[PDB]
């Protein structure tokens, strides 16, 4: 997207590449679960914005600790995504118990 | 709650007695029981052989870490190291919990 002084213009860009990688060994902090905004619509035909990540850490106040853990997300294998490519991965929960849906 | 590893079947009491070896019993018949003992006592060597299993940290954290270490600072003394007397003496209690992990 290129902004020129009077109209923003947008133009495929086929050479880039989208870095995608999971966390499948829980070595980053856990943001799920938070009840965050940005799911998937409800809708099949909303379109949504993917949310910014980030954590937390230790503080005093609004400083930082000496065990305060810095967490660089480059640091960890990431696949490369131009147009063409795609990701996949398969997940299998573990023994959780039936939720009880009955009164 | 003092903290270690609670064990339904713990490592077994091991007990230890030296045996009563009388003095000289009179030469006639007593049915009373031996008050008069030779006195000794016991000494050797005790081993126990503890083996422990460990648990690696997997920890993806950027910064370093906080760890227990001496002081470089100079002393009378070295810490954990007899004294000119040959008395040894521990200078504070460690605990064990020096690495961090996310919850």
């Amino acid at each position: 997207v290129t902004q020129n002084d009077g109209t923003t213009t947008i133009a495929n860009n086929l050479t880039s590449t989208v870095q995608v990688f999971t966390d499948s060994e829980y070595q980053l902090p856990y943001v799920l679960g938070s009840a965050h905004q940005g799911c998937l619509p409800p809708f099949p035909a909303d379109v949504f914005m993917v949310p910014q990540y980030g954590y937390l850490t230790l503080n005093n106040g609004s400083q930082a600790v000496g065990r305060s853990s810095f967490y660089c997300l480059e640091y960890f294998p990431s696949q490369m995504l131009r147009t063409g490519n795609n990701f996949t991965f398969s997940y299998t929960f573990e023994d959780v118990p039936f939720h009880s849906s009955y009164a | 709650l003092m903290g270690g590893f609670g064990l339904k079947h713990p490592p077994p009491q091991i007990l230890i007695k030296n045996t009563p070896v009388p003095a000289n019993p009179s030469t006639t018949f007593s049915a009373a029981k031996f008050a008069s003992f030779i006195t000794q006592y016991s000494t050797g060597q005790v081993s126990v052989e503890i083996e422990w299993e460990l648990q690696k940290e997997n920890s993806k954290r950027w910064n370093p870490e906080i760890q227990y270490t001496s002081n470089y600072n100079k002393s009378v003394n070295v810490d954990f190291t007899v004294d000119t007397n040959g008395v040894y003496s521990e200078p504070r209690p460690i605990g064990t919990r020096y690495l961090t992990r996310n919850l």
